[PDB]
């Protein structure tokens, strides 16, 4: 029926990011306090990420379990 | 001590490229000079690489651009690669006949490293004096642009 | 008549419960309110 | 020796008969996939308009039920299933409603799958199931439902 | 306290795809891996962020 | 009859199995199937593959590693990857919920659990918590 | 029976102790909680 | 004048023994590189599904031991060394184990390598070990481990 026509949407898409940079890399700290011994440990990292506009790609492929979700127990 | 450390990566017509920009707070008495070099092997940083291997490059071992502490993944054509076909020595990659013509990509980890590019807030003074048998000069820390 | 006593729990288990998505939908709805205090300016003495 | 069989409230499907114990005056009760569970009401006078409550309980003598104008919208009926608040009450909360399709085990130790049709409850509270393809009753506790 | 500002997310890595031509150093246009872009990704991890 | 499931019960011989190295095949609700796989050599790990067409020559099957849990194991369907048949053309497949008359001509819901055929393709269902078989045209398909 | 006494030490000197480092594995884990209290806004305020 | 021998705990090497217990339901004891030792189960009743807990003792009266579930790993369980926990425990935490070889002081003044093969120990606490190639037994401040 719409051989020839303009079809035009308003659609809602998953939101999708990459890292451009990282900002802030790595920070550390030696944890001592009731240890056995020292530690080294790295905290958060910042990254600056930009959108995915002019090439986009699928949602990754996840592996599902067979657990069902608000599952009842006794 | 060590602050805002950047991994700053450009996107050129050579290729990319990272400068990455870092803050230091040094100790007492130490004078350090311009383009001195530190390291940290305690932190590890990831990089990722791929190189093309030809009838040549698989006798003489690959030349890694970057250095190595240990590998994380391994990728072809073929798919992955195992430890019975690639051996490591002196920061250059050996590899069987099996993929003489091929395409190898890794993901690797590396010791991080920064040298002095300027420095920042030189010297610093005191004339220690209390609880001293006299005055005492002391110089307090230095400040680098990593 | 008889006594008041707690008696057993009733409750049973829920193991993995998924959170609560809203559901998209073009049809109306009724925003439930609070009614509770209002602050404004006194525009009178702004005037002044 | 237990309780008479308990109604399940029917959702209304259709909107011919909803506008109708609409315009006779008749309570409704709309369920909101959003925001709230609300009743809705056709003003009492000669002054017709639609009206809203959220006091979701039987009218008594200590709880006045009050009523705000709102501009209820056709669209809203039609995609939320909606009850008569006479049925919709605490009186019936039953985890497996009637026609609700359940896996049962059977005596054979085959788990059959089968609809609810009749429900009632003993003295102490525990719901009496009907099914299809059985004649006595089935316990809550030894049912399945299996979802989608 | 990160799990509890954060927001759940699925994380994949990045690694170069081995479709990358040789000679010009480019990708192919359409392959499994990657679907033009010059980069593939490994299978996602969650995580909160 | 047909034998174009042959669902393995007990997780132990899917280990064994795994352990023999050869290449699984799980169901997955709503999504693409899978096959599963134990890595050669020093290190042992599970890997998957999303390509489920058999190896040739202008097709290869490529295999990443994965945190794969027990749970999808022991619940989903699993079988050997080579014995398996890719479809069984049957109106109604197994465990699909259709609606049937009694013999008392009272109408019940049942899940078909079933595969027999005659030489000319016939076929005929029984039903969950029932005896006898039925044909296609008897059942009803219910709808989600 | 006996009365309980403290007893001397048995913890030997060790001299040298290196820190540790957290070893890198494509392997899981289990992230080890911590249950508490929680932060949020009042969502339903913030409409008012 | 000693106690019996003390046994260690085996680590299980295979994959197959370690789900074959689980299957049963016998409990494992997984100790993590990274993060902590937990224990694993699997769910009883017919709700089938792994189970991890951190309550890190012996089912006594007033410790009741409290299970989740998790989506445990298979690598998971290959690489990390795995033991049952009817065996790991406080029991014996033997600075050097059985089967660990070690360098002890003879008689002659000369430093030799040797196996530990059997384990007591004597009222006192103090570990008796019994070495290849030697008859009597050793005391732990004797001994020398070398490693690497
Ligand atoms: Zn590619």
């Amino acid at each position: 029926k719409y051989e020839n026509h303009t079809v035009t949407l308003k659609i809602l898409m998953t939101l999708r990011y990459v890292v451009s940079d990282i900002l802030k890399e790595s920070r550390y700290q030696y944890t001592k306090f009731n240890q056995p011994k020292s530690k080294f440990e790295n905290l958060p990292q910042k990254l600056l990420l930009k959108r995915e506009d002019v090439i986009v790609l699928q949602d990754p492929y996840k592996v599902n379990d067979g657990i069902e979700e608000d599952l009842e127990i006794q | 001590a060590i602050q805002s450390q950047e991994k700053g990566t450009n996107q050129l017509d050579i290729g990319i490229l990272d400068t990455g920009t870092a803050i230091g707070t040094t100790q007492l008495e130490k004078r350090i000079s311009y383009r001195d070099r530190f390291t940290v092997p305690e932190v590890l940083m990831p990089q990722q690489m791929i190189y093309f291997v030809n009838k040549d490059r698989i006798k003489k071992g690959i030349p890694l651009y970057y250095d190595v502490k240990e590998i994380t993944y391994i990728a072809t054509q073929d798919g992955t690669v195992y430890e019975e076909d690639y051996e490591i020595k002196n920061n250059r990659l050996y590899l069987n006949e099996k993929y003489e013509n091929h395409t190898v990509t890794l993901k690797i980890l590396m010791t991080l490293r920064y040298v002095v590019s300027d420095i920042l807030k030189e010297s610093r003074y005191q004339y220690t004096k209390f609880n001293q048998p006299k005055s005492k000069f002391e110089n307090l820390p230095q400040k680098l642009l990593l | 008549e008889k006594p008041y006593m707690i008696g057993a729990n009733s409750n049973p288990n829920v193991i993995n419960k998924s959170t609560t998505y809203t559901t998209t939908t073009q049809a109306d709805e009724q925003d439930k309110p609070k009614y509770t205090t209002r602050l404004e300016f006194d525009t009178i003495d702004m005037i002044r | 020796i237990s309780l008479n069989p308990i109604q399940d409230a029917k959702p209304i499907d259709d909107i011919v008969d909803i506008m109708t114990y609409l315009k006779n005056g008749k309570v409704l009760r709309v369920k909101q996939d959003n925001q709230g569970d609300i009743l809705v009401r056709m003003s009492p006078g000669k002054h017709k308009f639609t009206e809203v409550s959220r006091d979701l309980d039987k009218e008594s003598f200590y709880y006045k039920r009050h009523w705000v104008l709102y501009n209820v919208s056709v669209n809203s009926l039609i995609t939320f299933d909606v009850y008569l608040d006479e049925e919709y009450s605490e009186t019936t909360k039953v985890k497996y409603p009637k026609d609700t399709i359940v896996e049962y085990t059977r005596e054979d130790q085959e788990k059959d799958v089968a609809m609810i049709k009749e429900i009632l409850t003993d003295n102490n509270g525990n719901y009496f199931y009907a099914l299809i393809g059985e004649t006595m009753l089935f316990d809550e506790n030894k049912l399945n439902k299996v979802k989608d | 306290f990160i799990n509890d500002r954060g927001i759940k997310v699925l994380w994949e890595e990045a690694y170069f795809c081995p479709c990358l031509n040789p000679d010009t150093g480019h990708p192919r246009v359409d392959c499994p891996r990657c679907h033009g872009k010059g980069i593939a990704y490994l299978p996602p991890k969650e995580t909160i962020m």
